[PDB]
């Protein structure tokens, strides 16, 4: 028994590689030796199963519609990572009430085997589902690219969270950067904007290089960590995962709704 | 009942023509100069029936910018026609019995009692007794209203009356310069062998449809719609 | 007086280049000589102003919050295109009721000068706002990339619209393709899936090549059509705009809510 | 019926060509120079139908940002075609009946009464009588809309007309400029041997699909996409 | 009032101790063996006050899986203590006057009238007269209740009692 670390991968801007970061970070953390569960919070449109080549028989639409419980929709994905699949264009998953998000987050407490890693792949945008899944996670990892639109969207998400929920600690990961100096400069620009308007704490995690092996892996419907384990992107993901494993574990519950409050209450 | 001012209950299936009976009673009684106000309890939403029948004052509810007065006060010195009283909910039934006996009612958002002198002619198409043993209609209200009952029979139980009804319908349609139609024996017999759901409204609607379809011609069995043809 | 053509740029998958296609298509259609209005349907996050380098004083958040009407938020963008700006992380625009979308669509009828082009850049995903803005448009242009995730997302959007709203006609435009055969093959795959499950009409519009001039334009916060008017992407956009200008104009109103029903009623 | 002002109800199945009938009725009437405003009650959410039909003021609800005219005012001097009347919510049915009876309506969030003279042409594919029997539709609105019913027949019951429909559909594509296509006798016979649910909608959909897929081509038995060949 | 069974109206600011006065009247009258049922009108939501005070039968509303009986019948042969009666809405005031005079009331979802013998001790902290000329409280109900008024003074007006 131990507290479970929950990582929300977000960034607001679409097409920045949130799903790739989620999947590859999950496989890398499983490689270091943790029991990892990956949740596809893109509830209306599923991409984790597409990138990993999985064809789930039961998805979360079956859980919400009540045909099955939450345990029997788990899939054993690559590297031992257990996947919670989402629906793809199901009318009962396009938009859910905050009560339904609360119920789904609370129902995850039935799982008591993962080794303090639960990676949550939020959808694009700053909508209600994204905010609900980010606020429920201990760590918030923002994937940003070196474009004005991505910086603006990340700043908007940070400003929303800080203004309306008081969040102040954010992790930033650069993706599709053509040089380490590009990632450093991107972090510098994001921090410049945030310091100019806000008072929040941004921590640089690392950089994932632009690598065409990722594109080949997506075309093959497999993960770049397992399809091309010796590529630059795979090594960057391994380094980031080593950095992520060194993050401090949660110790005290907060007042709002969050994943696995049971383990955060009884253990201390 | 015409020469007596008493509450009337008109029993009949939907479409039998209860409104015209109510108007005939109203215009040929001591209320003939008083207003005749018809209200359909199934048309007003259940949440607005109170404000519609009793009225409301300023700021009674969100959207009450005016002090609109209810139907009962509009019918003061006249007659109020309650149609399909059976769907009216129980608290409203209690207040209706209070209006009938205690001659008082309350507006929405008001803290005073108002007295109105109205005549209530109630109309329904449901078996009120069966609703009483189902725990849905007030039993005391049923006894208060069923002192002078008018049972208007369906057209399928008075089929030999169809010819006269056709004469009246065509007569009015001729008086308003909207055309005329003529049936032969076969068409009338075929109509007499019909089930007629929605009796008099069905008959009038069919007459209007045939006036549009075959103006200034002879209607037989062939020219009637397929649902009216019979062997 | 004439009916106004409305083009909804969509695709479900984020980062496929919906905003770039919208802006560049609007600029090219203005180049052919039409009065074009561009609407940023990305109501929570504005990217049209970011890509074009504009800093609007007043946005649609001011319209919905009631400080100003709709005419005074128009901006004269590049090439004479009139831009309707959206908010960037405003709490009153993150999620709007269907009543608010209906009001905003209906309020556009106050504009009676554009020459039958109104381009609507919808948000990522298959959410309520995207569907509302697609259903109100005469033409639905789907931007798809040669990736399993993009094909799946576009198929999900098509399936949603066809199943729950009865649409059967869709335009498909390929983006970031490295060869014309790549675009043809991508269309073949999408049509294969749709034919295997649905009965809808997909029309191929063209292909926009992968061009780094677009990336330079995004970095410069200007449009590739005006910053690099002689690039491959600019020529492809010009060809597509010529193809789009040949589309049949709307002639009869439909029963549902749509842009400029007034012009579709009175003119016939 | 086209030369008179009466409420027409077009009954049939899904995709049977009711809008074409309504437009032909409007074009051959006294209202030829007026507008034709279609309203689909199954393509508008229940909460939006009232605002879409009646209009609203500057502020009437949490989304109204301007004052606009509804589709009754848009149809002033013309005809209002309400398609899929069966899925209209019951309160909206009541309000539509009131508007049709009194000939006056009010914008949502307003107290000014406006008069509009419109011709109502409604369309349905559901069995209305059964709906009144289950109480999901109003019989009074039904008999106000059913002055003249026109029943359309399925394409599986008019199989000999398929070739003429094909030529007509190909004909209109000459005017709306998306191409042209021709058929083979064996392909026509195979199409004639099909069940065709959603008759004219699927016929037009198939013709559009084959025109965009194979432009200026000829369609054989194997040219058809799927489930259209019959031995 | 102790030896007379009559409706009592206790006037006083919030926190003066009206419940103990009601209990003293109840336990030292002819109701000593009867139940004492206190109800705070301001506590029950306005949409549930009908069901709470009068009860309801099966399927009365969405969520009525049981035929729970109201407070008035629980107070039959005893005393019901209405606290802050001033926030109780007008239709409830009319039905309360009906219970006071006609001794009858109706359940939710029921089509029968029930007779209960209860003693009503009403408590409020608002100027009921000013509410009458504001058109918010029933005037006839006010006369029916204010036949035996108990005015409990604030502690700031009886400061020399603080020691006791
Ligand atoms: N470092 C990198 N190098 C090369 N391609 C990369 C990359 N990171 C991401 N990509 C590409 O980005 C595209 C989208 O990736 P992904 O699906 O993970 O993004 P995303 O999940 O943010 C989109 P959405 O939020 O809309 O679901 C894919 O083509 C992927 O291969
Ligand atoms: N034709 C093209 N060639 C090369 N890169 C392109 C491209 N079109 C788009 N891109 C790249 O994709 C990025 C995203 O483009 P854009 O912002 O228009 O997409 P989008 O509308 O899908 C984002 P969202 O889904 O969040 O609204 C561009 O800034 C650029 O880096
Ligand atoms: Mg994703
Ligand atoms: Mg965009």
């Amino acid at each position: 028994m131990h507290p479970v670390q929950v990582i929300a991968v977000t960034g607001g801007k679409g097409g920045v590689g949130k799903t790739n970061v989620s999947v590859n970070l999950a496989l890398a953390l499983a490689d270091l030796g943790r029991r990892v569960m990956l949740l596809d919070a893109a509830l209306g449109l599923a991409n984790v199963d597409v990138l990993l080549g999985l064809t789930p028989k039961r998805t979360l639409a079956d859980v919400i519609e009540g045909r099955c419980e939450l345990r029997d929709v788990l899939l054993l994905g690559p590297g031992g990572v257990r996947i919670v699949p989402a629906a793809s264009g199901t009318q009962s998953m396009v938009h859910l009430s905050p009560m339904q998000h609360a119920g789904l987050i609370q129902a995850f407490s039935d799982i008591s085997d993962n080794l303090d890693v639960l990676v949550v792949d939020t959808a694009a945008g700053i909508g209600d589902s994204v905010v609900s899944f980010v606020r429920a996670a201990q760590e918030v990892l923002l994937v940003v690219c070196d474009e004005p639109t991505s910086i603006t969207d990340a700043y908007a998400l940070i400003k929303l969270l800080n203004r309306d929920h008081g969040m102040t600690r954010f992790r930033v990961l650069a993706n599709m950067a053509h040089s380490p100096q590009e990632g450093r400069n991107l972090f510098a620009k994001l921090t410049k904007v945030t310091d100019r308007f806000l008072d929040v704490a941004l921590q640089y995690v690392g950089v994932i290089p632009y690598d065409e092996s990722v594109r080949k892996a997506v075309q093959k419907q497999r993960a770049v960590y397992e399809a091309f384990p010796r590529s630059k992107a795979s090594l960057a993901f391994k380094a980031v995962a080593q950095k992520v494993d060194s993050w401090p574990l949660p110790a005290n519950p907060r007042g709002h709704l969050e994943f696995f409050v049971e383990r955060l209450v009884q253990h201390p | 009942v015409a020469d007596t001012d008493a509450s009337v209950l008109i029993l009949g299936e939907s479409g039998t023509g209860k409104e015209v009976v109510a108007r005939n009673l109203h215009y040929h009684s001591k209320r003939r100069e008083g207003p005749f106000v018809p209200v359909n309890c199934g048309a007003i939403p259940a949440e607005l029936l109170e404000s519609e029948l009793f009225g409301h004052e300023k700021g009674a509810f969100t959207g009450a910018i005016t002090s609109r007065a209810g139907r009962f006060e509009l019918a003061n010195g006249g007659t109020l026609f309650l149609d399909e009283i059976g769907d009216m909910p129980l608290p409203m039934q209690v207040k209706l019995l209070r209006v009938l006996q205690e001659r008082t009612f309350e507006r929405v958002g008001s803290n005073k009692t108002q007295n109105v002198d109205v005549r209530i002619i109630a109309a329904t198409h449901k078996n009120l007794e069966k609703m009483i043993e189902d725990g849905t209609f007030r039993e005391d209200l049923y006894y208060r209203l069923n002192v002078f009952p008018i049972e208007m029979a369906p057209l399928r139980e008075r089929v030999e009356d169809i010819a006269l009804l056709l004469n009246e319908l065509i007569s009015r349609m001729e008086h308003e310069k909207r055309g005329s139609i003529r049936f032969n024996s076969a068409a009338i017999m075929s109509l007499c062998r019909h089930d007629w759901p929605g009796n008099v409204r069905e008959l009038a609607n069919l007459v209007e449809r045939l006036a549009i379809m075959h103006p200034y011609g002879v209607i037989g069995v062939g020219e009637l719609p397929k649902k009216f043809r019979h062997v």
